[PDB]
DNA sequence: CTAACCCTAACCCTAACCCTAACCCTAACCCTAACCCTAACCCTAACCCTAACCCTAACCCTAACCCTAACCCTAACCCTAACCCTAACCC
DNA sequence: GGGTTAGGGTTAGGGTTAGGGTTAGGGTTAGGGTTAGGGTTAGGGTTAGGGTTAGGGTTAGGGTTAGGGTTAGGGTTAGGGTTAGGGTTAGG
């Protein structure tokens, strides 16, 4: 069983992300809030991809199903896939 | 030896001028697989899908950080707070 | 003469768009001038995008088209930003537009 | 194996027509292909919606012209309309 | 004189089935008709997209079931799926 | 008719004809319209049940757009399913914020000279 | 016609929206935003009416333009 | 005779409990026709379209006022400012 | 013509990014035995090609009995002045 | 914790204009007139679409070893709060 994977996002990673996004000062609970938001978004995206893979009569999620789920959610992605 | 609140702009420019990835690969793949195991087990990933999901999450986090920084600047505060991310998630419409 | 590219004065294929429209089941009857119009619009859009990418590459002292140059040309043009608003480009980048308050003062 | 579309030769020809001293990569070619596919899908959807709203069965150049005028803002819309009308007149005269 | 759809008699029958002591107005009937038309258009679009993605020409109940599972959240999705499967079994058992 | 065989009230042939005329696919099945009619029937039943509950809570025996707007904004699932949906002559929720309140009396009547 | 939106109208709109205090330039900013939105909607409706080979804008074209912009409207029309 | 900052809640509740229209009909129709005359002249309106546009503008203004009030409450200020509507228009995505 | 907002000028600390050195996890490969994807008919039962006369579904017929805004009348749902835990913070 | 001391809502009584009921003709719908136009099947083969074997060129999936984060920690000063009425400026 896989556990302790939610704490995989280290503090320097979020610090570099905030520095790239233009944030010059970070508090304390911002890391936990961003972790929860990313977890919720990943859960929704994975659920959509699982539904698409089950509709396609497959098991391994491919890049085409990921692009389809991203277009259904409302955020297109170019470059990856086709 | 430098003063605080001055060397942060150099790191910001260095991270903005580069287009490399900041999040790792093995922990992200482990977290994605652990989340996918909650719905249906015996699931595989062709790496490219995990990279696409990581890029999408990076873009979403960058946009959220930009919105939070803009809201904090408008609120006369260089630092951010959980109430700022709450206001961002409330105004953006996402829950 | 034999192809539509030598008659319409374009380079994008018209029969491919016509076959895609006929196979996509978008309408009962797909015209013949409508695919030519769509090919001309796509050709103009591709020419403008390539011109912006070449300008960005020449400004960045590069002779090739990289996703960074495309992202810069998209974010720089106001019309391209409105046409492609919620479009995420992988390995593209962001603009280093620092705010007026975020300064050493 | 199979066969894919891959809009690459036409994009390379257009690039060599506007600038023969520059090139393109595989990632940029995939991005351009995805953008062209998205634009074509949006145009097809707008044309289908216009045909379903006008209670018609055929599709003419006026539907795609209106779809371009609605999707594109202003200057780009007028330029695309002019270029499309010029191409239509050139194809009709010859 | 033309002819319009106007989904009103079926809505009135359903309302009398669930609550025969209440009624409906013309504005509420138009709102319900617009909502039903929008739901039907969304379902048709999702089914067409799924058929174009799966490289198929026909449309079965599995496509609409997946479209409902994707559009509806959770509890409503599971309830609609159960009611649709029950209706399908009832229509199949009784020719 | 299919209503006496499937145990429903919504028309199936109408949805089938609409799907065949809309040019959505080359072949439209026969069980798929039944599934869509069942889903629409369940959704209409839930919406009518919420509207009747709102009308009974508002001491009314009819369905008005205000009751529909209240039932839509009250349910969390209906708010997520119909997010950016504007209903004419519907209304808004009178959920006053915690800060927008008369609060208390500072110095009797905010007077330091008394 | 731009000054047709009177001050009491915006005051009642702000009171209905939950605003308990209004400044000064808020009225002018809301007027400009409404003017821009009306201009865009009228342009879309004019394009739809020109595509439909008509002149008078009907409610169906208005509903179509509202659905294209991304904000559906129920009740009015069909 | 009442105190300030107390009778506003009564008017807010009275305006929220009612579902009537606040904007007039003739000035709105005149403004709509004046705006439509800039693109193409000789245009007519079947009243219902103007009412639908007025309802849409009312809903948009209500949503914008709600967002501005929420942002002002978060910014520790009961009143609103043009910078608040600018932040609202910037975060919502509609232009800028 | 009224009192609560209101915005910067007196003063606060607990939160808060920069930091070098013990650190001991992950990333280019490595086969390998277990396994899901795609090609030739078999053949088979359900739906397109289209009759029949039907049983059912849209405007209106004049009333039908419980739907409008408002016509006399009772009385209490927010307005304001004392009042009792409750967590807050500096001994 | 405890030195007391700014600060949180709050309900007895007073307040009168704001809810309570209310009420009458036509305004607003629902069971009645009919026929024609789609809803719904009943006769004929067929072509897009399911069942099943194997094989095949992968590709997700077992592991090495060495260095850039990694966090190991702190300051102290810097960007955060905490407020005085001052005219004042928007509120009925």
């Amino acid at each position: 069983v896989l556990r302790d994977n939610i704490q995989g996002i280290t503090k320097p990673a979020i610090r570099r992300l905030a520095r790239r996004g233009g944030v010059k000062r970070i508090s304390g609970l911002i890391y936990e809030e961003t972790r929860g938001v990313l977890k919720v978004f990943l859960e929704n995206v994975i659920r959509d991809a699982v539904t698409y893979t089950e509709h396609a009569k497959r098991k391994t999620v491919t890049a085409m199903d990921v692009v389809y789920a991203l277009k259904r959610q409302g955020r297109t992605l170019y470059g990856f896939g086709g | 030896r430098y003063r605080p609140g001055t060397v942060a702009l150099r790191e910001i420019r260095r991270y903005q001028k580069s287009t490399e990835l900041l999040i790792r690969k093995l922990p992200f793949q482990r977290l994605v697989r652990e989340i996918a195991q909650d719905f249906k087990t015996d699931l595989r990933f062709q790496s490219s899908a995990v990279m696409a999901l990581q890029e999408a999450c990076e873009a979403y986090l960058v946009g959220l950080f930009e919105d939070t920084n803009l809201c904090a600047i408008h609120a006369k505060r260089v630092t951010i707070m959980p109430k700022d991310i709450q206001l961002a998630r409330r105004i953006r419409g996402e829950r | 003469a034999k192809t539509r590219s030598s008659r319409a004065g374009l380079q994008f294929p018209v029969g491919r768009v016509h076959r895609l429209l006929r196979k996509g089941n978008y309408s009962e009857r797909v015209g013949a001038g409508a695919p030519v119009y769509l090919a001309a619009v796509l050709e103009y859009l591709t020419a403008e995008i390539l011109e912006l990418a070449g300008n960005a590459a020449r400004d960045n002292k590069k002779t090739r088209i990289i996703p960074r140059h495309l992202q810069l040309a998209i974010r720089n043009d106001e019309e391209l930003n409105k046409l492609l608003g919620r479009v995420t480009i992988a390995q593209g980048g962001v603009l280093p537009n620092i705010q007026a308050v975020l300064l050493p003062k | 194996r199979s066969r894919k579309e891959s809009y690459s030769v036409y994009v390379y020809k257009v690039l060599k027509q506007v600038h023969p001293d520059t090139g393109i990569s595989s990632k940029a070619m995939g991005i351009m292909n995805s953008f062209v596919n998205d634009i074509f899908e949006r145009i097809a959807g707008e044309a289908s919606r216009l045909a379903h709203y006008n209670k018609r069965s055929t599709i003419t150049s006026r539907e795609i012209q209106t779809a371009v005028r609605l999707l594109l803002p202003g200057e780009l819309a007028k330029h695309a309309v002019s270029e499309g009308t010029k191409a239509v007149t050139k194809y009709t005269s010859a």
